């Protein structure tokens, strides 16, 4: 009893305009800006409160999995419809999406023709007016500018219409990904002191989709923890489409601009999937993730070269840098260096989930993937490789004291007698502080400042893996200026003075900060040493005090620490 | 009807035409007062005509 | 030109209907129109005659 | 002689393709519709 | 910016300062900010985000400086007055050599915004660019309002603002957030184009671009349906229609009748006013009136073709609209309901005028007269001013704030006054100006904030009552001519007499202030004057002057006798009113004792005053003569002639009459 009425209203409303379908662009904008009115609007409220949208956002693959919905398509297109149906059929034949999704995208593009036309190059009269205003400032393109008549006559053509439809399809894919990501973010890390309507909507959406009830002493995370593989599997199709464009698509449309747009869309979709996975993982921080999923994920990354094949181009650097940072973040998250070391040193069973530590095959796969990544000569694998090297360095010693399953791994790839490869990898990673520099760059692209690529909460929860890595790595490599500047660039991110506000947020966002005063490893090694090295080493203590005073303004329990 | 309405239409705010009712009233009141004072003079003369007998 | 013509027509419609709209078949708008015609023609005569008068001054060399 | 032709053409074309000149008509039309509605209203009022 | 914000709080920590010092510092800061704004168009930044943040900051500073100067007209805004004045003189009438140096930054910002690609990542840069665009738009709006004020006939910035709107027409396509601010700016440009044909906007926008912008904006926030962006788009549409814009108005009303035009949705919203938010209903009705008064032939035609859905809803609203809504659940909704009723009455009156011009207003008027109950309840009666609480608040504020007065928070008419809690008192600034010391916040949401909000709501209600007064005045004036035949005379006469009595009672009861609202003297007298005029022309009065004349006599006694003062129109209209009243009485004993007061104390005193002043006068003397002539005709005087001989002989009027005759 889950229909697409609210999801895909009747075509008569879309055509007559009596009800504009809530495209994913508007939902993504409303979830990103956190607007109260829009989020509490009746239309969007009914759209999100529907179980159909919940099932769709919990299974995005089904939204574009190739299916045979000819009957539904014919029933919807029956009772300017001929052109709409023709475009929908052409898109469904070109791309593997279903006919319903193609029809919906075509309807959305039809309703959004005004924007697609206004985002086009301006006319000649406009360029003349701009030149008259100007009496630097040369962001025009008069060599290709044309009049409005020839711009409109070319807009109504068939090739241009199909190109605009494909561009709108890619934009709607990106908007759906961003919208579901922001929705998961707002539902998991909801900020306190929000309007009653927002809290009620959050509770309703949770109880309807994942049965996550705050009044229950133990909510049902099952349906929320099952969102990691749902996107880790879709990343496969994302990279497959990135490395190969649709074959059924006409060759005339496969131009340089179209290829670049497709690559950027695939990279954005992969980044959003990785972010959703990281969120679903950090939702359960202390417990381990199912090793059956990490095995396949590490095999995927081994095969794809950590998405370096699609990101190897020089025209996607702005999207590659954040993509590589998020890949490293999710790798360090699923690695759980902190919990892994706790288990290796404590030997007590967590009971939350079985880790990959009991499977030698997963260890072999991870080791060969790290080896291939380091041999390929890629920087994105620097922090992940370093971390893995540390883990192996702790497993070696664990074996020396016992001289059980991990022993199989340690003896399978000839890693028991010699420790040369991991040591050389760590040496190369620490040489010239390349690992620290790349970690600082990732934190900058995964921070809270305006330079960050994601929302403030996203970066706040992403810096946790790097902070834990520095925590467990601090007692191994000695205290030195490079790790300190790295941690400073991580925690502070390089924000300005006016980027400090007393806006109370969720405790989760403040976790990454309070951990400095919660865990003894990050308290007696960085904070105490930073205080002791003053005013001799002024920048670390100064930046630490600055970030602490900026983050603990509302925290009355730690307001007098600075 | 609509044809003639659009033919004899003037480009101007509508709230200004209705306002002319005030002017028209101010111009009618004068004649109305003149009729009052004439029917009054008449009445007076009548009552005098009934006083003499 | 066409649109301008449409405009002028509509203006005429509004003025004519506003001034009188309970007898569009009447002789007033008739006299108005014919009399306008005469005005225009008289103007033409005047102007052109003035032009010819000006043209004579050239021969007065 | 083509230059002279396209010069004239450019001049007249430039004279036509102006914001103000093109805008005046549009402004005029609404400016007329105002009087249209106003007159029609005032007419209906004095339609006795 | 922080220094200017701190100086804005001139109602207070500050040991070692003075007005002159702060004024000089603010002037220097303004000069430095203007120099930075003029020089930023030449620096080469490593990235665009730095220049964007700089432009945002300087624009926000200039906007906060401009708004603070015109938001109030008291001395509180004198510390930053030389600075605001400087910035305005430099951004409204700059020299022709450096005129483009101050405008190129805004053009470059708009260009960078209209050609920035859409990206799901980097939300910081996105929000910074959005705030920069909103600040630039607010600054443009502030400059336009400043130019509109102070009487600026030649605005050289309008030529550049037109070509900036040329880009702002496409800018929203990149981000929906810009849809409201952009429209606001456009509305302010149109307002400056009204009080100043203007430059054709279609020449700058373009046919295709203009049609695309219209098709994008015609749907008022359809996917969400918010109230703020709705009122914004309705005020924008009303302003665009009110001005000389004709191409855009036609394309927005017709839609290329109306099938996808703004009106097709405005009717859909009007047919659900019973449940729609009253706040948006006011803006919708304002748009309807703006489209009717300037483009009636289309709006009225479409409404008559679809009157079956609008007249029924109007009747429903009228019948179930109580008069005294304060006592019931709701205090701020009273002003909104009064404004909605006033707009509905105005629209009904306009359509009735159009129908009368078309000779089709009989049945509609006969059906509408049965819906005037809310008018009879809360129409001409403006006694809901409740001067008691206003005076109490004024005294309480003058006792706690000796330096700052309650009248100091009066708006300078810089921005269109909202019909909310900030109609007269500037609450948006007061919240940050008086919230520094204890007393503004108050326990349990008490103190001066709630009282100021209630006073603003009462003032908005009074304004809505005045609007309804004008609307009902026009409606009844046209109905008196419409309902000339001998039918429905009973209810008609009852309503007219009730209106006259309410007006005469309000003329005696507590009056509103003259500095806030318009003087009512001579504004509501001609209404009853013409009403009684037409009722006498119809000769359908119940000769019930025994009580109606008492209010007129009390008014004439308590008017201070301004026979020849500046209040000459008021005296003349009162004289005409009493003339028509005593004439109606003549058509009808207990009347003579009640009408001898005018013959003894009124006519003689006014005649003596006129004779003494004349040593203007002709018409007043003729009116007094006509009054006496029509008053000496009442039947009750043909027997009390004995009793009146002495009162008429006591003043010796014959001597002064013969003297003036000489």
């Amino acid at each position: 009893t889950l229909t697409d009425r609210t999801y895909l209203p009747p075509l008569e409303d879309c055509l007559t305009g009596r009800t504009v379908i809530l495209s994913w662009r508007l939902v993504a904008s409303a979830l990103e800006d956190a607007d109260l009115a829009r989020l509490t609007s009746p239309a969007l409220s009914t759209f999100l409160r529907d179980g159909f949208v919940h099932e769709l956002l919990k299974h995005p693959a089904r939204v574009f999995e190739p299916k045979d919905l000819k009957q539904e398509f014919e029933t919807k297109t029956s009772s300017g419809v001929d052109t709409i149906k023709k475009d929908a059929l052409w898109l469904a034949d070109a791309v593997a999406i279903n006919q319903v999704a193609a029809l919906r995208i075509v309807l959305i593009e039809y309703q959004t023709r005004a924007h697609s036309h206004l985002v086009l190059p301006l006319s000649t009269q406009d360029v003349a007016n701009i030149q008259e205003a100007a009496g630097i400032l040369s962001l025009l393109n008069p060599a290709s500018a044309v009049d409005a008549e020839t711009m409109w006559c070319d807009f109504e053509t068939e090739a241009r219409r199909r190109e605009r439809i494909l561009a709108t399809y890619l934009s709607e894919r990106r908007s759906f990904t961003a919208a579901v990501d922001a929705l998961v973010t707002f539902l998991l890390h909801s900020a306190p002191g929000q309007h009653k309507d927002l809290d009620s909507l959050r509770r309703a959406l949770l109880k309807d989709a994942f049965a996550f009830d705050e009044d229950l002493d133990v909510p049902d995370r099952s349906k929320l923890l099952t969102m990691a593989p749902t996107y880790m599997n879709l990343v496969e199709d994302c990279i497959a489409r990135a490395q190969a464009l649709p074959a059924k698509l006409g060759e005339s449309f496969k131009t340089e601009a179209f290829e670049l747009d497709w690559l950027r869309t695939a990279i954005t979709e992969a980044v959003h999937s990785l972010s959703i996975a990281f969120q679903a993982l950090d939702l359960d921080t202390p417990y381990f993730a199912p090793h059956e999923l990490l095995s396949e994920w590490f095999e995927l990354m081994n095969s794809s070269l950590f998405l370096e094949s699609i990101l190897g181009f020089e025209v996607v650097a702005d999207l590659a840098m954040p993509a590589r940072s998020l890949v490293s973040a999710i790798c360090l998250k699923m690695l759980n260096i902190d919990r892994t070391i706790q288990f290796l040193h404590d030997f007590d069973y967590p009971d939350g989930e079985e880790p990959y530590l009991l499977s030698s095959q997963t260890l072999n796969k991870i080791h060969t993937a790290v080896t291939n990544a380091v041999n390929s000569g890629v920087a994105a694998s620097l922090p992940v490789a370093f971390a893995w090297s540390l883990i192996v360095h702790q497993m070696h010693l664990g074996y020396q004291e016992r001289a059980s399953p991990y022993d199989d791994f340690l003896r399978e790839q000839r890693l028991d007698n010699d420790i040369a490869p991991v040591e050389q990898i760590a040496m190369l990673a620490t040489s010239r502080g390349q690992v620290y520099q790349v970690m600082s760059e990732m934190a900058l692209c995964l921070g809270t400042t305006h330079e960050a690529a994601f929302r403030p909460a996203v970066g706040a929860r992403a810096r946790l893996v790097f902070q834990d890595l520095l925590k467990r790595a601090a007692y191994l490599i000695p205290y030195q200026d490079e790790p300190v500047f790295s941690l400073l660039a991580i925690l502070a991110t390089g924000r300005q003075y006016w980027d400090v506000t007393d806006a109370l947020s969720a405790s989760s966002l403040n976790q990454v900060y309070t951990d400095m005063l919660d865990d003894e490893t990050l308290f007696t090694q960085f904070t105490m040493q930073a205080i002791n090295r003053f005013p001799y080493e002024f920048n670390p203590f100064s930046v630490l005090c600055r970030v602490l005073a900026a983050a603990l303004i509302t925290n009355k329990d730690k307001a007098d620490v600075v | 009807d609509v044809d003639t309405y659009l033919s004899n239409l003037q480009t101007k705010t509508t709230l200004s035409m209705i306002a002319d009712g005030l002017e028209r009233s101010a111009r009618d009141f004068d004649a109305f007062l003149e009729e009052n004072v004439t029917l009054e003079w008449e009445a007076q003369r009548k009552r005098i005509y009934q006083h003499f007998g | 030109g066409k649109d301008l013509a449409k405009m002028i027509k509509e203006i005429n419609d509004m003025s004519n209907t506003l001034s009188k709209g309970s007898k569009p078949d009447d002789p007033l708008t008739q006299i108005v129109r014919v009399l306008n015609g005469h005005l225009a023609q008289l103007q033409w005569i005047d102007t052109n005659a003035a032009a010819l008068q000006a043209k004579v001054a050239a021969a007065q060399k | 002689d083509e230059d002279e032709l396209k010069q004239k053409l450019q001049q007249i074309d430039k004279t036509l393709n102006d914001p103000a000149q093109g805008s005046r008509l549009e402004e005029l039309w609404s400016r007329l519709i105002v009087l249209r509605g106003y007159a029609e209203d005032l007419k209906d009022q004095i339609n006795q | 910016a922080a220094l200017i914000d701190s100086a804005a709080c001139s109602a207070v920590p500050w040991l070692g300062t003075s007005e002159k010092i702060l004024s000089r510092v603010a002037l220097a800061i303004a000069q430095a900010a203007l120099d930075v704004y003029e020089s930023t168009t030449t620096w080469r930044f490593r990235s665009e985000l730095d220049r964007s943040i700089l432009v945002r900051d300087v624009v926000g500073l200039m906007h906060k400086l401009v708004v603070h100067a015109h938001t109030l007209s008291s001395h509180l805004t004198s510390t930053l007055s030389p600075a605001a004045a400087h910035i305005i003189s430099s951004f409204l009438t700059p020299p022709p050599s450096a005129s483009s140096l101050r405008f190129q930054p805004l053009l470059g910002t708009l260009l960078v915004a209209l050609i920035t690609p859409r990206a799901t990542l980097y939300p910081g840069q996105s929000r910074i660019l959005a705030e920069r665009v909103t600040s630039v738009l607010a600054f443009c709006t502030s400059l336009l309002r400043a130019a509109d004020f102070l009487g600026q006939t030649h605005i050289p910035l309008q030529t550049h603002l037109f070509q900036s709107a040329c880009l702002l027409a496409r800018l929203p396509a990149a981000n929906a957030v810009y849809r409201a601010p952009v429209l606001e700016l456009l509305r302010a440009l149109v307002e400056v184009a009204g009080r100043a044909e203007p430059p054709s906007l279609l020449g700058y926008l373009g046919s295709h671009a203009a049609r695309s912008f219209i098709s994008l904006v015609e749907g008022i926030d359809k996917p969400f349906g918010r109230v703020e962006h709705a009122v914004v788009t309705w005020r924008f549409f009303a302003a665009v229609i009110r001005n000389r814009q004709q191409w855009m108005a036609g394309c927005l009303l017709t839609g290329r009748v109306g099938e996808g035009s703004v009106l097709a949705a405005a009717m859909e919203r009007l047919r659900e006013v019973k449940s729609l938010d009253v706040q948006e209903a006011v803006a919708v009705m304002d748009f309807v009136v703006s489209a009717q008064n300037y483009w009636p032939w289309t709006i009225f035609a479409v409404r008559k073709e679809k009157e079956v859905v609008d007249a029924l809803r109007g009747y429903v609203r009228g019948l179930k609209a109580p008069g005294m809504v304060m006592k019931t659940d709701g205090a701020a909704a009273a002003a909104f309901q009064a404004r909605i009723a006033a707009y509905v009455a105005e629209t009904f009156a306009m359509q009735l005028y159009h129908m009368r011009q078309m000779r089709q207003a009989e049945k509609f008027a006969g059906e509408l007269v049965a819906d005037l109950d809310y008018f009879l309840r809360e129409g001409v009666m403006v006694w809901g001013y409740n001067a008691s609480l206003h005076g109490n608040f004024a005294r309480n504020f003058a006792k706690r704030f000796p330096g700052v007065e309650v009248d100091d928070f009066k708006r300078t008419m810089w921005l269109p006054r909202e019909l909310g809690k900030g109609y007269y008192y500037a609450l948006e600034v007061a919240e940050q100006m008086l919230g520094f010391d204890a007393g503004w916040g108050g326990v349990k949401q008490s103190g001066f904030r709630k009282e100021m909000e209630t006073a603003n709501l009462n003032l908005s209600l009074v304004e809505a009552q005045v609007s309804l007064f004008h609307a009902w005045e026009y409606l009844l004036l046209e109905l008196t001519l419409s309902l000339l035949p001998k039918k429905e005379n009973a209810a008609f006469a009852r309503q007219v007499l009730q209106v006259v009595e309410q007006c005469l009672e309000a003329n005696q009861r507590s009056q509103p202030p003259e500095n806030i609202f318009v003087v009512l003297g001579h504004a509501r007298a001609g209404l009853a004057l013409t009403l009684l005029q037409r009722l006498a022309d119809a000769n359908q009065l119940p000769r019930d002057v025994t009580h109606l004349l008492a209010l007129v006599s009390s008014a004439i006694h308590a008017v201070e006798n301004p026979f020849g003062a500046n209040d000459l129109p008021y005296f003349r209209t009162l004289l005409k009113i009493l003339f028509v009243v005593l004439r109606a009485a003549k058509q009808g004993v207990a009347i003579t004792q009640q009408v001898l007061t005018i013959l003894d104390r009124v006519v003689a005193r006014c005649f003596r005053a006129l004779a003494a002043l004349v040593h203007t006068a002709p018409e007043d003397l003729a009116l007094i003569t006509a009054i006496l002539q029509a008053c000496l005709s009442v039947p009750g005087i043909e027997q009390c002639q004995v009793q009146v001989l002495n009162i008429m002989a006591a003043h010796d009027v014959f001597q002064v009459a013969v003297a003036l005759f000489s």
